[PDB]
């Protein structure tokens, strides 16, 4: 029988007979070892305890009644099936310790006593308690402790037990709450106390019903009930009432045999003895990371997908007996497919040397998929983005977004966990352009900050009276994607939740990431989400993540060293040169960028710059994209500046020689500004000296002023800032007034700052110590101009964006008319400027994150926000965002 | 050592003259009773009072046999507080006179228990005796809670008693139970009795305003024995066939010999099981079930024909078992049942313990009812030595040890600190050895596993002794106020004077219950031994690295280093991990030489046995340590072990709650595996 | 209850506690202050400003602490 | 002298604010601001009896109180009739196989639904707070009808305690549930969702073109079971008795399997 199975299931059956047939060969293993072990030892008697503690079963069918006709025994214990339907479940491998189990479990039972399989998490101990009760035919109700209680169900449901006669085991029991615990230890004790007493000697015949207290009413109590307490001490009222077993150490090496073996391997046993103790140094060896699982639940994952990969690669080969494939290769292949993608970037070489020293001499071939391969490509070119195959420039970023492919075809439900710095979000838009170029179906992305609107306007709200149900932002855009009103179907929505995770928001999100796929709203509305529709999770830690969430979703790290320097330098380059700042600007920008291209090399100064400022102390925690799209930012600034001098002059342009000076010049005075820009006098001075050392650019010829006091001037000729500084005369009546802010070399250098960083219209924060001047040097750069409006926002420690909103709502106005709804201030031709002091005062939540800066984080980056008032995405125009703050040590 | 600490006192600084001097010292150690004789050693002016006489031999015992610490503070208490200051308490506890006078009606009587006991007896044959009825109630149901309010109140109105038994399930409503009885109570007759188990949820304000009395069940084999038949009772007993008398007998026999080997915590059980009434009742059910079921009849049977298999196999794997997590505790049990329950125990020669007191041993009783094993039972000699339990006799000589430890901790824990922590942060600092540096990280050879594993022990080694040095520089500023003290200094010097290790300093596996100055001087070992290897590897290399005297219990995480190992010896010869095999190879040189597959180990402890040419012969003297312990890996053969081998277990402390791995340890021909697994014999990293 | 007192100190005025009807009853209130001391309605910013420079001029707020 | 001009002018200018449900009638929203406003005013109220200058008001602060508190008493039992009619409302008006399993209560609540709307009515006329103290016998409806809607819930909660007890395995879905269970028994399409939870593998029921007898039981994945007899829902029109045929005829069609 176990040969005619091996050889079915090698073929191609459909689904659920392949699931019949997993299930067979499983049990006909087991029935196998029982035979030739524990049977074939010298036994000849049907009584010998060596047979009897084997499950047995007996048919008798002339009994009338349904559930008589089949008894079920082991050891003492008599059972009758209850013959409820269990559609098709997971069959577990039965393994000694699971006989163990058995045994102890029915012992109690037949002594009407409750069950305990402690132990740590992970060895199988529920799972074992349904395998049991679905054994008999039992219904086995689950109650799961992770904080998902509550009295009102569980009273209702211990009725339910007691009535029709289904099972109940309890996940883990030691995580209630004490209050919570001793009530559901006092109803577990009646109820077994119930039990007890159904078997008293001199009451067996039990003529009047055994009868519990529940719910201040009396409840028949039916024989063939069970509660079942699973453990990680029990309560002192169930100590005499419950058998305790010790399920610690599960048997994984004949788990995986006998699961390869019914995946078609001929080789299970090598298989399950490489593989098992190969997770066993994943779990020590690799550093320890909050989404590594390498658990049983794991291992049959990667077994399972092991056994579609070997049976696709046969589906190959016949489509061009096959059994001489390289079962090793095939099961490494998928090891590397399910846990490469969620593995940091150190620990990927050392599960490459795990992977040689279990499996010796086997070697790892990725998919080429090189048809959406060249896909990537074009969409990196169009981009302006950087493309790598392997080895070369780019290759890490390739393949993790190959890697962000392949999991969106294994599953919805997606989680992108990256350092801020890494290309995550550019992954999954050149995946998300490339598929829609490719199959030709269009791809919608939807960017949404669960941060920036609390829970009730995320999800939706039920009127505290009326009882009326107006849709949150996220069941909207679910319930506009079902609807197919304008037909979102036949194209591929992405719902990325840009931003962190905490508990709170992913409560009711639980209830889709998983199987289920269904959104169980409070009305009592169910939202079913539709094959096309993929969950996207793009956040930087994943460090306050509960692991249900964490384990419903497939993953891909994108470490920061998948993103390298040079890839930014290329990016930078490109835009510079392809789009404008706004073809006279187009041909300044070209000649820059050529002037500029070997300053931005591998080993360039750029490069060396940027390594030194890291060892640097620095006031905030420094980050390379913060610094570089600083100074890229300033070099366009020099490109404005170049094109206004031209402008100036409309004879005699900037010539070749003297625009390569001063874009040299600019370009020291850039990493001078940029890096360590943020840091005191003393390390300012330090970077100035380590690039007079390094570069080979001329410098100011001065040996004690230091360059940060400099400037360069349009002709292409470093000058001092204490030449431009004016002399002022205030008058007597505005002496140490408010608003009279004196002109001097600080003021005039953060002001041409100021000018620089407002031209391109990044966010910036003057970050200092209390009385420095910040708050006035920011009035008087801003009403500096006259195209600028500012309002100054005093962030408290109780901010939220509901001040933001306030702003926006006295100052600026909505207007439908162009293609989505935009939010502008009233006023035409002036753009609005929010000061924002104190912004880093905000106090953080429960979660690590400041939901007002998350909010500008979302206004800054996608250049808009969703309105809780209708959910549509308004897009900001002629807005901009001022920062100052203390620093964080303060 | 400990003579070496002694003689610092001033009185002690002639000690090791006195010691060489003496040639009847060396027969006084090997003496069952040196607190009865004491040497003179101390070397004073004066004449030492009886009492400065006592102290000085106290300290003697603390130094040499600190086994025999209790009886010699028993001795101290009776030369200071005077004789017979501990008789009273050895007297049974007559509450006639406590119950009669000395406690008032307002103050409830509190009947703690230790759990696996009863105390509601001891006040029922004094009522019994005293002729006063009580209300009997107990608390566990909901009922329960009016019908003692309406008890005691009638009580309280009449002058009656009420018993509470087993309240300790409703701390809450005794907290309203005290509230209630701080009230006056009318009348003076009136007594309230709660039975109550051990159990810190009981609150506090109860047991202030109450009488505690502490019941703990008497030790010895035979008082178990006699407990156990006392709760069966004798219907159930002498009933069906005269087979079933013995069988109670051997099953109460069990039952007292795998209780007291709890009481040996860490020789004989390795964790502290419950084992109570509870598994008891079940393996009677289950013995009861099944001789109903072989023996239809009330006829004798044949001891042939009693089920043996399924009575092992309920009490090996669902009874006694389910509690029983580690492979080996679940190994001796199982060795237990096979030579207790089998059809030899129905002979006359059946032996119950053996190797008793040398030579004598426990003679199955021949008995065929109950009566004749019940005073079998009291016949029993009170010379009841670990012997009877399979532990070897020196099992009550490491436990006495233990509690004399325990008692100097307690007294410790019942006792202008600037100073001290100054002088004692300045030791530590003097002590731990600077820091190590991270003298790693090459990509060449970076294939090797050794050397990976030591970048990562090197790693968080200076890493945390970083933190320790941080925060011991911090507490030193701190302790002449030149700077500020935040909470987590406050948290940690908290946790310095009251004498318990920080628990941001455990970064690693330790032992319960560790004070700090151990915690640091281990600390310093291995320091000094991370320094050592990441010196090596600057000199040699990764090639260097293999050859190296390591000592496991220095390492933080010994396992690691196993599979490093195993992956270092696979790694060469291009063999992979499931096909290499352990096996050890005791030598008595430090500096062996390794060939291509041995690695050093050293401080590896050998309790209950001595190896010798890598044979095990078993011994009373516990720690013999190791002098080298090379472990190889080769391939495996696949061929079954003969029986002349054991698998021991290698824990990593005393405290053996953690394991490390197994060896395989051939053991001397005159010896059998069964002795060794229930001696306890162990393999300790530390 | 604290960085209200520094906005405050800093500036003369704090911008969070005047919205809506209290900003209108403040105006109002301006006014009437305005034509006590002999100005007009101007405008309203201008009165803010004249509000301010009057806490300015007036307000001194103690607070006390502990060491 | 002031608080009290106050209080005046903020109880006669203060405006019930009502928002329309469903198109049937215009409820009270703003409880919580009412509420506090109401509990501040009698806090301060009996801080000013307390007061020295108290006698020269006594009479004033006297009414006042007494104002407060029938205004108090008035508003908290209003709130809770608001909720229960609510509750009722949804769950009488939602279904239309309510009204036959529960025919009586069905009419009672109906009676006091077309008092509640009339109530409505009169209130939406005028809703300033005075003009709703005044107007004749509004403490003793309020006080009738929270008492019929409270006899009313016992008698539903005691008819779903009952049809738990029927079939045993409706104590497994919630309150909400096994009334929508109830409720809608004539449409099976909206019972499918609720057998994951009250069977154990039993996803889904395949029934007729028209829906009248119980062919077999679906799984979750589609694995179907055929019943050898099947059952006629039109033969036992009851929800309770036609499950439980249905899982007799389960259990009786496995054996045979
Ligand atoms: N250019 C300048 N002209 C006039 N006063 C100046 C100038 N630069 C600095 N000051 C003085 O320096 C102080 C700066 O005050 P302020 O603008 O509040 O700085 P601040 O640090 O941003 N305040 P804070 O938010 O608490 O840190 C005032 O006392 C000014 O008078
Ligand atoms: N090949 C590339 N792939 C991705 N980004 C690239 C590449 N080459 C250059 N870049 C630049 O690197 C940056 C990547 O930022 P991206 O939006 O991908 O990060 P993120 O992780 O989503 O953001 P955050 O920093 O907020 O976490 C951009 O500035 C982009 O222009
Ligand atoms: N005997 C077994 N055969 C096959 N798989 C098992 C066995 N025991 C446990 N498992 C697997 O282990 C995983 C987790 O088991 P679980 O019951 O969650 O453990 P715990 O109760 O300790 O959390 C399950 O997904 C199950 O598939
Ligand atoms: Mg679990
Ligand atoms: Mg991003
Ligand atoms: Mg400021």
């Amino acid at each position: 029988t176990l040969n005619v199975l091996a050889d079915s299931v090698l073929m191609e059956q459909p689904p659920l007979r392949r699931r019949k047939l997993e299930h067979l060969i499983t049990e006909l293993v087991h029935q196998r070892d029982v035979t030739r072990s524990l049977i074939k030892s010298k036994i000849d008697n049907a009584k010998s305890f060596e047979w009897l503690s084997q499950m047995r079963f007996y048919f008798d069918p002339k009994q009338t009644d349904v559930l008589q006709q089949l008894s079920i025994q082991m050891a003492n214990a008599k059972f009758n099936y209850g013959f409820e339907y269990l559609g098709v479940q997971d069959k577990l491998v039965q393994t000694p310790l699971t006989d163990r189990c058995y045994l102890t479990m029915t012992q109690a039972l037949e002594a009407r006593l409750g069950g305990s399989p402690f132990g740590p998490a992970g060895t199988g101990k529920t799972e074992s308690v349904k395998a049991l009760g679905h054994q008999l035919g039992r219904f086995v109700l689950v109650f799961n402790c992770d904080e998902t209680f509550d009295f009102q169900a569980m009273g209702r449901i211990f009725v339910g037990l007691c009535q029709v006669g289904a099972w109940g085991c309890f996940d883990e029991f030691n995580r209630l709450e004490e209050r919570m615990l001793s009530a559901v230890s006092q109803q577990v004790q009646c109820i077994q106390e119930a039990l007890r007493e159904h078997s008293n000697p001199n009451y067996d015949k039990t003529s009047a019903p055994i009868t519990c207290e529940l719910l201040n009413k009396q409840v028949k109590v039916s024989p063939d009930m069970a509660i079942f307490i699973t453990m990680n001490n029990l309560p002192d009222n169930l100590k005499k009432l419950f058998r305790s077993l010790a399920m610690t150490k599960p048997d994984r090496q004949l788990i995986a045999q006998v699961m390869l073996y019914s995946q078609g391997f001929r080789t299970a046993e090598v298989l399950a003895n490489k593989i098992v103790p190969f997770f066993k140094l994943c779990d020590e060896q690799l550093s320890s990371q909050s989404h590594y699982d390498f658990g049983l639940r794991a291992l049959k994952s990667v077994l399972v997908s092991a056994g579609n990969v070997k049976r696709e690669r046969i589906q190959k080969i016949k489509r061009e007996i096959a059994e001489n494939l390289p079962e090793q290769e095939i099961l490494i292949q998928s090891v590397c497919e399910t846990m490469v993608p969620k593995l940091v970037a150190e620990d990927i070489p050392l599960l490459f040397s795990l992977l040689s020293d279990v499996f010796p001499g086997v070697q790892y071939h990725r998919g080429e998929m090189t048809a959406l391969r060249e896909e990537l490509k074009k969409v990196c070119q169009e981009m302006y983005l950087t493309y790598g195959d392997g080895e070369e420039v780019g290759g890490m970023w390739v393949e993790k977004v190959l890697q962000l492919y392949q999991i969106t075809q294994i599953n919805h439900g997606l989680m992108m966990v990256g350092p801020s710095g890494s290309g995550k979000s550019m992954a999954w838009r050149v995946l998300l352009k490339a598929l829609e170029r490719l199959e030709g179906v269009e791809g919608v992305a939807h960017i949404i900050d669960p941060k920036a609107i609390s829970k009730d306007h995320l999800y939706g709200t039920l009127d505290p009276n009326t009882r009326e149900w107006t849709d949150g932002l996220f069941t909207h855009v679910l319930r506009k994607i079902i609807d197919s009103v304008r037909g979102e179907l036949q194209k591929r929505q992405w719902i990325v939740f840009d931003g962190d995770v905490d508990p709170e928001w992913v409560e009711n999100l639980n209830s889709v990431l998983d199987d289920n796929k269904l959104l169980t709203l409070p009305n009592g509305e169910r939202l079913s989400l539709p094959p096309n529709v993929r969950i996207m999770f793009e956040v930087q830690d994943l460090k306050y993540a509960t692991l249900a969430t964490v384990s419903r979703c497939g993953m891909v790290w994108f470490s920061e060293d998948v993103l390298s320097t040079d890839m930014i330098f290329n990016n930078f380059l490109a835009r510079l040169r392809s789009i404008p700042l706004d073809s006279p600007m187009l041909q300044i920008q070209r000649d820059a960028a050529t002037i500029m291209q070997p300053y931005f090399t591998s080993n360039g100064l750029v490069t060396k710059a940027l390594e030194h400022a890291f060892q640097l102390e620095h006031i905030m925690d420094l980050t390379r994209l913060r610094c570089l799209g600083s100074l890229f930012s300033m070099l366009h600034q020099a490109c404005r500046n170049v094109a206004q001098y031209n402008a100036n002059h409309p004879d005699f342009p900037m010539q070749i020689e003297q625009l390569e000076r001063y874009i040299q010049r600019y370009l020291v005075y850039a990493i001078l500004w940029s890096l360590s820009g943020d840091s005191r006098l003393k390390m300012r001075a330090e970077l100035g000296e380590y690039i007079r050392r390094i570069t080979t650019v001329p410098l100011p010829t001065a040996p004690n002023i230091p360059i940060i006091d400099y400037e360069v001037s349009i002709s292409g000729e470093w000058s001092p800032w204490q030449a431009k500084v004016p002399q002022i005369e205030v008058e007597t009546h505005k002496v140490a007034a408010p608003d009279v802010v004196v002109p001097t070399l600080d003021t005039v250098r953060h002001e041409a700052l100021l000018y620089t960083w407002l031209a391109e219209h990044k966010p910036l924060v003057l970050c200092g110590p209390p009385g420095s001047g910040k708050t006035m040097t920011l009035f008087s750069a801003l009403r500096a101009l006259p195209d600028m409006e500012v309002v100054g926002l005093n962030f408290s420690s109780a901010t939220t964006p509901e001040l933001l909103l306030k702003t926006f709502d006295h100052y600026c106005e909505y207007r439908r008319t162009p293609n989505g709804v935009v939010l502008a201030p009233v006023q035409l031709g002036k753009w609005l400027v929010l000061f924002c002091d104190e912004i880093n005062l905000p106090d953080m939540d429960k979660y690590g994150t400041q939901r007002v800066i998350s909010f500008i984080r979302q206004m800054v980056e996608h250049g808009g926000f969703y309105r809780t008032s209708d959910q549509t995405w308004v897009k900001l125009e002629r807005i901009q965002f001022v920062g100052a703050c203390n620093p964080p040590t303060d | 050592e400990a003579v070496v600490r002694l003689s610092c006192l001033p009185a002690f600084k002639d000690l090791i003259a006195k010691v060489q001097a003496d040639e009847q010292f060396g027969i006084w150690l090997d003496s069952s009773s040196p607190e009865q004789t004491v040497p003179y050693l101390w070397s004073e002016e004066t004449p030492a009072t009886p009492i400065g006489q006592a102290i000085h031999r106290l300290l003697l015992i603390q130094a040499f046999r600190p086994d025999r610490l209790l009886a010699m503070a028993h001795m101290f208490v009776s030369t200071n507080l005077g004789e017979s200051f501990m008789s009273i308490m050895e007297q049974p506890l007559d509450l006639t006179h406590i119950v009669g006078t000395e406690v008032k009606p307002n103050t409830p009587v509190l009947m703690c228990s230790v759990p696996g006991y009863d105390a509601s007896g001891h006040v029922e044959d004094l009522a019994a005796e005293q002729n006063t009825q009580i209300t009997s109630i107990a608390i566990g149901s909901a009922e329960g809670f009016n019908q003692a309010d309406k008890a005691i109140n009638t009580a309280v109105k009449s002058g009656r008693w009420v018993m509470l038994k087993n309240v300790h399930l409703a701390p809450g409503w005794l907290m309203q139970l005290e509230k209630k009885l701080h009230s006056l109570q009318p009348h003076a007759c009136f007594r309230l009795f709660l039975t109550m188990e051990i159990n810190p949820k009981v609150p506090v304000n109860l047991l202030r305003a109450g009488r505690i009395f502490v019941f703990e069940p008497p030790p010895g084999v035979k008082a178990n024995m006699l407990r156990t038949f006392s709760s069966i009772p004798v219907s159930r007993i002498c009933k069906s066939p005269n087979e079933r008398a013995r069988l109670y007998f051997l099953l109460a026999w069990f039952h007292a010999i795998i209780q007291e080997r709890l009481r040996y915590a860490p020789l004989g059980w390795s964790k502290k099981y419950e084992f109570g009434e509870s598994d008891l009742r079940s393996a009677c059910d289950t013995v009861d079930t099944w001789l109903d079921d072989t023996a239809k009849g009330r006829q004798n049977i044949s001891p042939d024909k009693i089920p043996w298999s399924a009575l092992k196999t309920l009490m090996a794997q669902s009874i006694y078992g389910g509690r029983v997590d580690n492979e080996f505790d679940q190994r001796l049990l199982n060795t237990f049942l096979e030579r207790l329950f089998t059809t030899r125990s129905f002979d006359s020669e059946f032996k119950l313990a053996c190797k008793v007191d040398g030579h004598k041993d426990i003679q199955m009783p021949d008995g065929i009812r109950r009566e004749e094993f019940v005073q079998w039972v009291e016949l029993l000699p009170d010379t009841q030595t670990p012997s009877w339990l399979g532990l070897p006799n020196n099992a009550e000589r490491v436990l006495l040890t233990t509690q004399g430890v325990d008692m100097i901790s307690k007294m410790l824990k019942m006792q202008a600190w600037m100073r001290t922590l100054h002088t004692t942060a300045s030791n530590w600092l003097h002590l731990i050895p600077q820091t190590l540096s991270h003298l790693k990280r090459t990509v060449e050879n970076i294939k090797d596993p050794l050397f990976r594993f030591f970048e990562r022990e090197v790693k968080m080694g200076a890493k945390l002794l970083q933190d320790v040095r941080q925060d011991l520089a911090d507490v030193v500023q701190v302790c002449e106020g030149k700077k500020k003290q935040t909470n987590y200094l406050r948290t940690l010097i908290n946790e310095l004077v009251k004498g318990i290790l920080p628990r941001s300093w455990s970064h690693y596996t330790v032992p319960a219950g560790m004070t700090v100055i151990q915690w640091v001087s281990d600390f310093s070992e291995r320091i000094k031994q991370l320094q050592n290897i990441s010196l090596a590897a600057a000199s040699g290399g990764a090639k260097e690295l293999k050859n190296i005297h390591v000592c496991l219990g220095g390492l933080f995480v010994p396992e690691a280093y196993i599979t490093a190992t195993r992956q270092y010896v696979a790694q060469a010869n291009s063999w992979s991990l499931e096909e290499l095999c352990l096996e050890v190879n005791v030598t008595t040189s430090q500096g062996a030489t390794l060939d291509a597959c041995s690695f050093g180990v050293t401080g590896l402890k050998l309790q209950g046995a001595t190896c010798n040419n890598n044979k095990l012969s078993l011994s009373n003297a516990i720690s013999t340590a190791l002098p080298l312990t090379q472990l190889r890996w080769v391939k495996q053969t696949n061929t079954e072990k003969k029986a002349s081998v054991v698998t021991l277990p290698v824990y990593l402390n005393f405290t053996r709650a953690d394991l490390i791995f197994t060896v395989d340890f051939e053991i001397a021909t005159k010896e059998d595996p069964r002795s060794f697994y229930e001696r306890g014999v162990a393999v300790l990293c530390t | 209850f604290l960085e209200r007192m520094n906005t405050l100190l800093a500036n003369g005025e704090v911008p969070g506690l005047f919205e809506g009807d209290e900003y209108a009853t403040l105006m109002t209130q301006c006014k009437e202050g305005a034509q006590k001391e002999g100005l007009m309605l101007d405008s309203h910013e201008e009165l803010y400003k004249w509000f301010t420079s009057q806490v300015i001029r007036n307000l001194h707020v103690v607070f006390t602490m502990n060491p | 002298e002031e608080f009290l001009k106050q209080i005046r002018e903020v109880w006669n200018t203060y405006e019930l604010d009502l928002v329309n449900y469903q198109n049937k009638c215009r409820l009270i929203r703003g409880w919580d601001d009412l509420f506090n406003k109401v509990k501040e005013h009698i806090n301060s109220v009996s801080a000013m009896k307390l007061s020295p200058y108290y006698k020269v008001f006594e009479e004033d602060a006297l009414s006042w109180e007494d104002k407060l508190n029938r205004i108090m008493a008035l508003f908290d039992v209003w709130i809770d009739v608001q909720r229960r009619w609510v509750y009722l409302e949804g769950i009488f008006t939602g279904s239309a196989d309510i009204k036959h399993l529960l025919p009586v209560e069905t009419q009672r609540f109906q009676s006091i639904s077309t008092e509640f709307l009339a109530l409505m009515k009169k209130v939406s006329k005028s809703p300033l707070v005075m003009d709703v103290l005044n107007i004749q016998g509004v403490q003793r409806s309020l006080e009738r009808l929270a008492d019929l809607l409270g006899k009313i819930q016992k008698a539903l909660g005691e008819y779903l305690e009952r049809e738990r007890s029927s079939f045993p395995r409706f104590y497994f879905v919630g309150d909400e549930d096994l009334l929508e269970i109830i409720g809608n028994s004539k449409n099976v399409a909206k019972l499918q969702k609720h057998f994951k939870k009250m069977f154990a593998g039993v996803s889904s029921i395949i029934l007729n073109e028209d829906n009248s007898v119980v062919l077999g039981i679906s799984s979750r994945e589609g694995e179907e079971v055929m019943f050898k007899t099947p059952v006629s829902i039109t033969e036992h029109p009851k929800i309770n008795e036609w499950l439980t045929l249905v899982e007799k005829e389960m259990r009786v069609t496995l054996a045979k399997l």
